[PDB]
């Protein structure tokens, strides 16, 4: 079986720039090589065929070389919406991808935009309190998120998840969502989220008191 | 436009069986090789399996030779992979795609949108929806919670609302199932005026849910 070897991994660049991905094949693929762009949430998109060959509507920044086992694609006037994962894929022989090139977009600094949610009283029908807090449209994806109750630090009852990025704005958005029993919930008063991120000048705290509003 | 769809995706234990279909529409399905390309969780794209145009050259990635076959049907304009012994690396999203055109070129510019194969003894489950309600700019979202398999769809005032949306990707919870949020940043003053409503479908289990979103 063909190995196709992507190079490299993850790549982080702002937009106007350029980048060049990199493409082996352990052993000849002739020309047989294409070009995809994955964007999440989408099927992949062709760009390139023949390894040099801008597939029907690719605009010229897209550009694919190589012949034999070595091959690059060049991504010039790099926008936000080409924040994608980039996979070739060889078909001499049937078909075989690579592992990818996951391009991130280096917008600028974002702060994060922070919103805390508490429990519906229809999710407490259920016997589970869920508390969740948003940091919304914040750039780079790196952020911490503490949980305080009653000023007590929480500690393994959250989970965090990130969007990918978003390809207009090239920012990411965070949850970070508090489970608790109803009986845990409602033993306390002040549910708060504490946000730090590079952005924000300190830490940014949001918080609520149950049963109030 | 030009289109294939793929169906036949669920939960199916280790060991078992399912039969994958793709309907064509919009081109001489006739006139084309096909391929099965799969992605499973955390991975990248794998090319599954080929079937010529006229069925003379069929291909299987190693890891699937003996437990998956592919075929079509030309009258149908239907492509179909029964995949056997499912192992847990088979779980994955499963599009269709064009590959060549007959025996000339490489194409292979069509793709599906994928149907999903979870390889799980587990049983399916169908979500809970709460509302995120609002307290310049307000947030508001939904709380998609406690469903099994992936994935759940959500869209908001019946897709007619896209403009600051973001939903998160599921997170596998202590209890083995899957919880989401969808939330949206609006304008603070349409608090009173526009309606939000979160549309969530979980097809596995056959669960719609139109749940509103207002200020406590
Ligand atoms: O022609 C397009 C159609 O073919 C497949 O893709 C080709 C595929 O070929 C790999 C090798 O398979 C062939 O070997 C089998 C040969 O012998 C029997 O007589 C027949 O079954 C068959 O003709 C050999 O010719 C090839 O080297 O790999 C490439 C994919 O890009 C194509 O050349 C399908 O994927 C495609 O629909």
């Amino acid at each position: 079986e063909i190995v196709m070897t992507q190079s490299p991994a993850t790549l982080s660049v702002s937009p106007g720039e350029r980048a060049t991905l990199s493409c082996r094949a352990s052993r000849s693929i002739r020309s047989a090589l294409a070009w995809y762009q994955h964007k999440p949430g989408q099927a992949p998109r062709l760009l390139i065929f023949g390894a040099s060959t801008r597939a029907t509507g690719i605009p010229a920044r897209f550009s694919g070389s190589g012949s034999g086992t070595d091959f690059t694609l060049t991504v010039s006037s790099i926008r936000s919406e080409d924040s994608a994962v980039y996979y070739c894929q060889q078909y001499d022989f049937w078909y075989t991808f690579g592992q990818g090139t996951k391009l991130e977009i280096k917008r600028t600094v974002a702060a994060p935009s922070v919103f805390i949610f508490p429990p519906s009283d229809e999710q407490l029908k259920s016997g589970t309190a869920s508390v969740v807090c948003l940091l919304n449209n914040f750039y780079p994806r790196e952020a911490k998120v503490q949980w305080k109750v009653d000023n007590a630090l929480q500690s393994g009852n959250s989970q965090e998840s990130v969007t990918e990025q978003d390809s207009k704005d090239s920012t990411y958005s965070l949850s970070s969502t508090l489970t608790l029993s109803k009986a845990d919930y409602e033993k306390h008063k002040v549910y708060a989220c504490e946000v730090t991120h590079q952005g924000l000048s300190s830490p940014v705290t949001k918080s609520f008191n149950r049963g109030e509003c | 436009q030009v289109q294939l769809l793929e169906s036949g995706g669920g939960v199916v234990r280790p060991g078992g069986s399912l039969r994958l279909s793709c309907a064509a529409s919009g081109f001489n399905f006739e006139d084309f090789g096909m391929s099965w390309v799969r992605q499973a969780p955390g991975k990248g794209l794998e090319w599954v399996s080929s079937i010529s145009w006229n069925g003379a050259n069929i291909g299987y990635v190693d890891s699937v030779k003996g437990r998956f076959t592919i075929s079509r049907d030309n009258a149908k304009n239907s492509l179909y992979l029964q995949m056997n012994s499912l192992r847990a690396e088979d779980t994955a999203l499963y599009y269709c795609a064009i590959d060549w055109y007959r025996d000339d070129y490489y194409k292979m510019d069509v793709w599906g949108k994928g149907t999903t194969v979870t390889v799980s003894s587990a049983s399916t489950k169908g979500p809970s929806v709460f509302p995120l309600a609002p307290s310049g700019t307000a947030a508001l979202g939904c709380l998609v919670k406690d469903y099994f398999p992936e994935p759940v769809t959500v869209s908001w005032n019946s897709g007619a609302l896209t403009s600051g949306v973001h939903t998160f990707p599921a997170v596998l919870q202590s209890s083995g199932l899957y919880s989401l949020s969808s939330v949206v940043t609006v304008p603070s003053s349409s608090l009173g005026t526009q309606t939000y409503i979160c549309n969530v479908n979980h097809k596995p289990s056959n669960t719609k849910v139109d749940k509103r979103v207002e200020p406590k």
